[PDB]
């Protein structure tokens, strides 16, 4: 045991550990792996998502280089506050934690040629812009870039360990998504310039893609059985007053309770979904429909052929401007 | 003599390592693990976790701490515990945790004269368990905890329940409103990362959800308004103004309890027990205003038919509706 | 304060009063050379019972609200099952379920032979 | 001369080992203490909780801290207790506490010519009270704090209130919204867990919940929506069925407003006393309901039976309000 | 630059910050003085309020002078923890902040004559008990008491700075309220007694009344006008019955509606608001209306001439005592 | 050659004294600042606050750090940041800050060799934004940040803009769902208060909120439920249930449209304009209501009355609802 803490000693005499490894002759390159272990919930309102991950940094550090019995120091992660370490940060993090219970959930491994490995466990808070023009149709690409904070492409650069689709790792039951499905992730690197100077900056893009079937049966289905029933309406006689105004009032409110309904999960963005387009449509179906209702009573006692050819010609214009409005809109919306 | 303590003490520290383990390059150190549960505050559904509270203790051997002449177990000062080596044990899938502070750092640390570390912890931790919903509110939930070391591969450490089957207590001190724990269950193995494989301890609860507030709150209305739309049948069909009132007002009540209940529960795609009944009851309401919308279509040429089918709907309203029911409560149940 | 009536093989245990501060009903037997020994106890709500080594997969403890009232059922005797037995109630926050000190509430002793 | 303080006080803590408790090795060290209660903010149903704010008073001997040749008490900076021993009290029930930080940490130390030390915190912490809510809201709930050693046991500290009954002030102040503090009581003890015995404090406070909210706020509304529905008896019926859909919104306004008074409770799954009531009017105004729909349905054929029905419900109706009123309000006071 | 770091080498060496300066041998006399830069929101359902302030404390340490080639030494705040500070708390504080962004929100200074000042700046919670009895009417003083700690006033006193009213100085543009109006602060001293001895006390009481438009805008012209609609019925005649039974039905259950949501925005209370007896009344005026209509109807085929004198003078009754009540609620209520 | 880096730094902080500024007692040191705004979340108006992610640079000379020899910007480990002098700059309208510290405290110290220190922090902060809710939602607002020194007055410290008009980045590119930056300004100045005069900097941003969510959401349901109360008038006057559906469905649509908007709002005491306009299309459907209420009650004796009131109703409400949509929306335009 001795023999470990004499190594240790003499490891930590003389170190600086305000300087990178490196300073002054070459170019720290840090190794980076990522390994989600819960990919948290999305939310729309916030626009922005949680991701549990193991962070894994490796870098070379010839000033630790010893010989001893054992190949690998496994240490205790104290050992990582009194060495250099890398200042990586998460350039779209909103508040990120840093788990320490019961104690930090950090770990270093030293190998006897100067190799160092660096894990942390991590929840980042990230943001998403999205684009809800689709909605709720439409998919996303969540991104995750970070970076060093101070040290420019010039000090420190950032390396995938292995393959770029090999090193981010997806856990399998790791899945917090409720109305999303994770259909996959692409990974790059690149270069960023900002007034400091110019920065690695390694980048993961998450693509996410709505589940509809909760809209299916919660506002599409409803909204085209309202106005079917609505144009049902138009081959009922016309003594038939109140069977007629309860169709009419009993599809317009319907409607309408369906309208207001259907902005409560979303953000108050200024521009209509295709949700709303589709609600707006209809609306203007089942009102028209209490329109031509209305003037079918007002001309029915002074001119019954009047209104007979106008329910006749409502009869055969509605199912048609229906299934043409129906088809454009799927057409245009799934192929998408 | 308080003297002799303290020369036995710094003795024991003096030379000591803090970032070396126990047998540090030898074999390795076996940690055993007790559980004292004090309560679980809450289950929530919407956030998909659960809080727990509970006494946490680890027994390990470490030989640098041996003394002699002392027939005692040492009680010490938690503060001590920061210069002693302790396991980087933690909790996979929390989410938020604290030592609870006051008035001090609620820690214990008992040392054992040959060598035998005691260390005690009162946790607060917010765990993640992932809910399927779809029988809701007549689920039935499995809420686990997974403690694991994070640094120290098998090479290094070893995780053990001490006492076996007895190693987790509290148990019947969960008071849970919305729930009753069925069984509990401990279990020990091996997940193996990239870096190599690690101990894990889990210990799971299975949550029977308590079906009596929904009842009271949820399904009462909805059976109450769906009954209250059979008055309509009794009534004579001169009375349009009053039936189509009424048609209308129980649509929207309906509604708005359908819109509040839904806006009170996270948002899943799938459809839950709860979300059926709620459809049917509303499909329900509406077939007896659409009937009504018919018998007005049909009263002023065939009145005996519109009478005879009033007459029939008074009876078959509410034999469909107790079929729905039986079907739907022999389903879920 | 609760009061604790010993009837009763089946010995039941009712209990009126204060049941929802002290809402743990544990068994206890006291042998004529040993000290109190647990056999289990019951939940008046959880109705989730706890036992002994000695007694498990023998003795069993059921609990019904509606008078208040648990029950020990003990099955397969043996002649080291002579004791005098005792119902005892344990408060919210009293500590371990195994020591007879955390209980406050003491019943009437019950002989068994 | 500040000199000779500051000299006193070096020497008081030189070779000074906070490792160890006063008269380590031999007989437990008394602990008395002192409570006085600054405020309890507030009472939640829905988190089975109470806040409460107080100023915490630990006294106790360290003869390793008497000094002479200064006649006075010596108030020290508050930072001197990071270097002094001092017991590692905590709260059983407690789920959130926190000493308060400005504009200094709100601590106190005092030491005593002959080695007495008084150690003083502001604490405000949230603790747990389970609530039997079978008789809300007219119920009275018992809530108390545990205070504990945490690492001793009673072979190392003994706990004791400073001057008896007297060692808890500042009750009678309290003004509770929704209470009033009956009463409050002091307890001492020894608790056995599976590492031996610890001392024990408790203090509890019985409330009692006042009425006068819940009468302005659901019992009026139900009773004067009751009393509502039978100012229909004395409307003369028509053909107009006009007094059904009255009859039929008030019977949906009524479960409205149950909806959104449960949306303001816990969710318990055993029925409370004012679930009963509220269902006592509803059975109410829906009896009421199906005696109009009996009469407007019969009095097409036989008016004066359908007359003489209306005249006797106009009788029947209020004197078995009444009648259950007296069971109701007998039985839960 | 040198001179002045061997000037506080010297005035450091040695130095015991665990004493107060005087002890054993005088009171630490400490001036004290507020300026607030912002009164924040008010909140009814917690009963507390929030206030940001400088707290400016100043006190003589005679082991602090020194001789040099300036007169005050503004130093950085971390000397602050190197000296002897009043512990100073607020009694009636709920939960406070000492920000410390970028830096700690500090400053020291030290005349050559041994004086120090020390600010600081705090968010100060603070418990605001209130009667609401007069609500929405209602005045409300909101104390802030501060003083020592741990020190009796045999060691410790605070003196404000200048005269007291002149010690408490608010910010011209320093308001966050949205429902309060700030009319002045009254300051006051005195002595609170403890188990732990006798203790100064610094109070400030700061005087709020509430605006009440949103109350009317809410609350009383909805009451208002559903009186109004009730007492509208009194002119159809007698045979309409179906339309006057729907208007005092419709009524009152409006008038329920409206005192039902009178207090879902207000703290329990166990006691009558004055809104309360507002809505009461005009639920009674509502009821009364109803009830009315049910004695004409009672006498309309019996006594007809009987049914049209109560008409009449319920249509004459009716809106001049609602008038008088009206008129003489809100001279009781708005002259207090 | 790490040595001779390792010896200069060394010697650099050998002597350095935290507690003074650089050129204490002399002439003020001058610190340059510059903003590089990431995002900008939240804009509350119940808490009347908005939240900010800011790169936060500072710039200044330090002659006690100039070195010679080595031709390099020294960028350094950002915990030397606890040992040397800083600015100490801070937030005057700040309620809530931090330094983002994930993976490390997000700091960065970079030292040149004529002694000039470049120290970036990277800051989120909620700021508050007292608002202006008038013309809610045509509102326009304007937010600040207040960048103050605490301690030093203008003889020991002055501030200004690095690089002029833009030393603010990122605006430009900062997108919100609610508003949108017209424009944002850059002011420095002094403020004075009892203790001296101090540098002030000052970065505002005029936001004006976008209209069209407010357009699909509230503006256009009320239109089209207004137009709607309105189909009413064109049914003749003997269908009494068709005219009765539509008035109660207007009026309970309108009810709950407004009951939905009320409270999501903080509690202003005075009226907005979406206020006005909800409360108008209520008044102008319930005095629909009230038209057909009227034309129901003398459509017996005088039908001729009737229908000519009806046909008034037909003008006269269209012809008032576009009065009064046109004084609305030039008066809040
Ligand atoms: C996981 O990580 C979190 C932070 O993310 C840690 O929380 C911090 O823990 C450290 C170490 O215990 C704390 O630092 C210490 O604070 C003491 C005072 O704490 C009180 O006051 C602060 C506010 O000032 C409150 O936040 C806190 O709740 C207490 O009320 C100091 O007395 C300590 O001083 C020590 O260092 C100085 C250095 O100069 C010495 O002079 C002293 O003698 C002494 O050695 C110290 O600064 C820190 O306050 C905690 N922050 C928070 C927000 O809680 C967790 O502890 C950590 N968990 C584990 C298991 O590692
Ligand atoms: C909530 O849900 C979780 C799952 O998400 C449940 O946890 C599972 O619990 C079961 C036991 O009920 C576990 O199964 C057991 O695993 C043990 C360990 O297996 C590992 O290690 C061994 C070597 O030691 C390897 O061979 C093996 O491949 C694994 O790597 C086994 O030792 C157990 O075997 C015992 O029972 C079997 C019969 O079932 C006998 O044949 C054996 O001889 C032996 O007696 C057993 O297989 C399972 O691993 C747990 N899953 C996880 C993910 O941890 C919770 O139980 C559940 N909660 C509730 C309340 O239901
Ligand atoms: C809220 O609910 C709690 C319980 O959940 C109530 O707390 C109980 O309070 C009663 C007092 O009213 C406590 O009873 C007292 O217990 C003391 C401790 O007993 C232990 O220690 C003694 C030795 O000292 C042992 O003999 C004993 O077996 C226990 O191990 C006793 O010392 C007290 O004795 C007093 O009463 C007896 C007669 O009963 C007299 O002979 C004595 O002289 C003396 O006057 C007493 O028995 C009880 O222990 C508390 N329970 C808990 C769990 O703490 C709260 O009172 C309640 N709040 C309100 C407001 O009602
Ligand atoms: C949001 O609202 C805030 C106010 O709360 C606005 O901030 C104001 O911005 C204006 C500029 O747009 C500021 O006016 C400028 O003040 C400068 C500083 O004045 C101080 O110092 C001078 C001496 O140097 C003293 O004389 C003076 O009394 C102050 O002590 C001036 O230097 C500026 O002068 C410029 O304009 C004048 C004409 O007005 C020219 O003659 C000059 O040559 C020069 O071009 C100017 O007066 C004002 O001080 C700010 N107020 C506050 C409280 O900071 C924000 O602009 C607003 N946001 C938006 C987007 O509109």
């Amino acid at each position: 045991t001795t023999v470990f803490t004499r190594i240790l000693d003499r490891l930590l005499d003389g170190y600086d550990n305000r300087l990178r490894p490196g300073l002054g002759e070459r170019v720290t390159e840090v190794k980076t792996d990522i390994f989600v272990t819960s990919f948290g919930p999305v939310s729309d309102h916030d626009m922005e998502y949680t991701i549990d991950v193991f962070f894994r940094q490796s870098w070379k550090d010839e000033r630790l280089k010893f010989k001893g019995p054992m190949t690998v120091l496994r240490l205790n992660n104290l050992m990582a506050s009194k060495i250099w370490t890398p200042d990586t940060f998460f350039h779209n993090g909103k508040k990120s934690v840093a788990h320490n219970m019961t104690m930090p959930n950090k770990l270093l491994r030293i190998t006897e040629d100067g190799t160092l490995l660096y894990t942390m466990r991590l929840t980042v808070r990230a943001e998403c812009p999205m684009h809800l023009e689709d909605f709720p149709m439409d998919a996303h690409a969540c991104p995750l870039k970070f970076g060093s904070y101070a040290y420019t492409r010039a000090e420190v650069v950032y390396e995938w360990t292995r393959e770029p689709a090999r090193s981010v790792v997806v856990a399998e039951d790791g899945s917090r998504l409720n109305q999303y499905d994770l259909l996959g992730q692409t990974v790059d690197s690149g270069i960023v310039q900002s007034s400091t100077g110019e920065y690695v900056v390694m980048t993961t893009h998450f693509h996410l893609k709505r589940k509809i079937g909760y809209f299916v049966i919660q506002t599409y289905l409803p909204c085209i059985m309202t106005v079917i029933l609505s144009q049902v309406s138009f081959w009922l006689n016309r003594e038939s007053v109140p069977a007629r105004t309860v169709f009419g009032v009993t599809t317009v409110l319907t409607m309408t309770t369906l309208s207001i309904s259907a902005r409560n999960s979303l953000p108050k963005v200024a521009y209509a979904t295709a949700m709303d387009w589709f609600i707006a449509v209809c609306y203007a179906f089942v009102f028209s429909a209490l329109i031509e209702f209305a003037t079918v009573n007002y001309f029915t006692k002074s001119q019954p052929a009047r209104a007979a050819k106008i329910d006749r010609l409502s009869r055969i214009a509605f199912p048609l401007l229906f299934g043409i409005f129906n088809l454009v809109y799927w057409a245009t919306y799934l192929n998408r | 003599n308080m003297s002799f303590v303290k020369e036995t003490v710094d003795k024991l520290l003096k030379g000591y390592d803090i970032r070396l383990r126990p047998d540090f390059g030898g074999p390795p150190v076996c940690v055993g693990m007790n559980i004292d549960i004090a309560s679980i505050d809450m289950v929530s559904e919407v956030n998909m976790d659960y809080t727990l509270t509970m006494y946490f203790q680890q027994y390990w051997r470490d030989k640098r701490l041996a003394y002699s002449g002392i027939p005692l177990n040492l009680t010490l000062d938690n503060r001590v515990a920061d210069q002693l080596w302790v396991p980087d044990t933690y909790f996979l899938n929390d989410k938020k945790s604290f030592v609870h502070g006051v008035t001090v750092k609620n820690r214990m640390i008992r040392l054992h004269p040959d060598g035998t570390v005691l260390y005690g912890l009162r946790i607060t931790t917010t765990a993640a368990c992932m809910m399927d919903l779809r029988r809701y509110p007549l689920d039935e939930q499995n809420c686990t905890l997974e403690i694991e070391s994070y640094g120290y591969t098998t090479d290094d450490i070893e995780f053990y329940w001490r006492g076996g089957d007895k190693a987790v207590t509290g148990v019947e001190r969960i008071e849970l409103p919305q729930f009753s724990i069925v069984e509990h269950r401990l279990v020990s193995r091996n997940v193996v990362f990239a870096t190599g494989a690690y101990p894990r301890l889990s210990l799971s609860f299975r949550l029977k959800r308590n079906i009596g507030y929904f009842i009271l709150q949820t399904y009462m209305p909805s059976i109450l308004i769906t009954i209250l739309s059979w008055v309509s049948f009794w009534i004579n069909y001169d009375a349009s103004a009053a039936r189509v009132a009424l048609g209308i007002t129980t649509v929207l009540t309906m509604t708005t309890i359908n819109t509040h209940l839904r806006e009170t529960l996270p948002k899943i795609p799938y459809v839950k027990a709860i979300d059926m009944y709620l459809m049917g009851c509303f499909v329900f309401v509406f077939l007896a205003l659409l009937e009504y919308a018919f018998v007005n279509y049909i009263f002023f040429s065939q009145p005996a038919r519109a009478a005879a089918i009033d007459r029939w709907s008074r009876i078959v309203f509410p034999f469909t509706f107790s079929l729905f029911n039986l079907v739907y409560w022999l389903y879920y149940v | 304060q609760v009061q604790l009536v010993e009837s009763g093989l089946r010995l039941s245990c009712a209990a009126s009063g204060h049941t929802f501060n002290y809402p743990i009903m544990g068994w206890f037997r006291q042998a004529p050379g040993k000290e109190r020994e647990f056999v289990g106890a019951i939940s008046w709500s959880g109705g989730s019972t706890s036992y002994a080594d000695s007694v498990k997969d023998r003795f069993t403890i059921s609990r019904d609200n509606a008078k208040n009232t648990v029950y020990l059922e003990m099955n397969n005797l043996k002649p080291e099952d002579t004791a005098v037995y005792y119902c005892a109630a344990k408060g919210r926050y009293s500590g371990g379920l195994y020591y007879p000190t955390n209980y406050d509430y003491w019943g009437q002793g019950t002989q068994v032979t």
